[PDB]
């Protein structure tokens, strides 16, 4: 590890000034490095290493998406011959997005989900596993697919199953975890009616939830629900 | 798109 | 070179395709290795390398500002200690930062000034030597910064001198030279009057002759224009 | 910041 030789402290403090600079690569990098000091992350240092990546990959992704778009036009017909470009282009843009991918379920699988015991931990590593195995779904086109899909959907699942064992139905991660879980039906596993199905129970029994909350706490949940009706919106 | 956290 | 296998009609299309996906810093390497093949560069290859550039070396002037203020208020009386960590990032982003105009500068100098004897490639050569030695001066302190600050004046120099003999006043690279060293002049040489005369000369000299230029020209010219009178603006 | 090109 490059950072190998700075303080977990000065890592998590660095990824902080990164992330005001909007300077996400270096924040992952410093996050990372702060992943293999071997201790568990707070729930903070969670949050700075699941934006860090995000905004990482999320990049990745709109240019992937913006090639692959180039790329389906010049194979339609009436399209002048333009060479090996484009493809070659977008494969280089894809394998820099698998790498990072591969780094963060590196980072999960070595070793922050088997020491992650509480719920808010564990079902939060557990998400961004689903997450980053659904991203790597998103440009799979070989014999790999399938297990691919399938290792996002049991990351979920798992993550699922704890949160409605552990935490309230307007627990935010739980909101979270379900609103991309149901992404993952919808846009990866060919199931509009189960995307629909889970965004519409997880927003209902969060709403009759909403009582138990301080103004605070409200603010949180609320915002989440709010991105499950825009899918729901959007789907139907 | 849709939303994701 | 990373780029030496690599066809230079091949860099200069993915250049293309990496400014379409936003994608700067690749755009950037491949119109390295475009000027590294040794031809002089057409005026939409010109465009492509110096796009490509002022975004990558945009994108880290900005997150210096951020990370040189946040160092600035730690400094402040009645601020809390933090340890070297904001004065050594703010140092990393700046080494890169002057890596990357070493980098441009060393392609202007080896050697796409020398072979550049239209008055459309040497002025637009000799302004982007002025500006990155200018983001070299933005963040010089040593005892290098006269001559640094002095190098960018000397190619705006250059590059006004040729404008001024070979080109009329309304061409769009004569007008973006003189907002870019009027801008030299304001944040850079402690020379506000200069600035703001060279604009406002700039700006009336032009006026009088949009009445030549058909209507796509005009277009082109009064863009620039506008700038010139937002500084004005700005500045009075 | 004044605009540049
Ligand atoms: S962890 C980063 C801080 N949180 C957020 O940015 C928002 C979107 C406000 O909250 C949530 C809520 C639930 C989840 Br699972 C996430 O995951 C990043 C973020
Ligand atoms: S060279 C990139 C294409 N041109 C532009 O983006 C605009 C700003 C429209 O035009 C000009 C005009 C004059 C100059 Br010197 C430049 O330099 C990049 C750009
Ligand atoms: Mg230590
Ligand atoms: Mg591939
Ligand atoms: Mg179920
Ligand atoms: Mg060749
Ligand atoms: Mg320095
Ligand atoms: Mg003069």
């Amino acid at each position: 590890g490059a950072m190998g030789s700075m303080e977990r402290a000065s890592l998590i403090q660095k990824a902080k000034l990164a992330e005001q600079a909007e300077r996400y690569e270096d924040m992952a990098a410093f996050m990372k490095g702060a992943v293999e000091k071997g201790e568990e992350l707070s729930n903070e240092e969670r949050c700075l290493l699941s934006v860090a990546y995000k905004n990482v990959v999320g990049g990745q992704r709109a240019a992937w998406r913006v090639l692959s778009s180039i790329e389906q036009k010049s194979n339609e017909e009436g399209s002048e011959e333009k060479g090996p470009e484009v493809r070659e282009y977008r494969e280089k843009v894809e394998t820099e997005l698998q790498g990072v991918c591969d780094t963060v379920l590196g980072l999960l699988d070595s070793h922050l989900i088997k020491e992650a015991g509480d719920a808010e931990s564990r079902v939060f590593y557990l998400k961004m596993k689903g997450d980053y195995y659904r991203y790597l779904a998103e440009v799979a086109t070989g014999d790999d697919k399938k297990r691919i899909i399938d290792s996002a959907r049991s990351a979920y699942q798992e993550a699922m199953d704890i949160s409605k064992k552990e935490m309230p139905p307007t627990n935010p991660i739980r909101l979270g975890l379900a609103l991309n879980f149901s992404v993952f039906h919808y846009e990866i596993a060919n199931s509009p009616e189960e995307a629909i199905s889970l965004a519409k129970t997880t927003f209902d029994e969060a709403m009759a939830d909403l009582h138990t909350l301080s103004e605070d706490s409200y603010k949180d949940s609320t915002l989440i629900m709010q991105l499950l009706r825009d899918n729901l919106t959007l789907w139907t | 798109f849709p939303a994701t956290v």
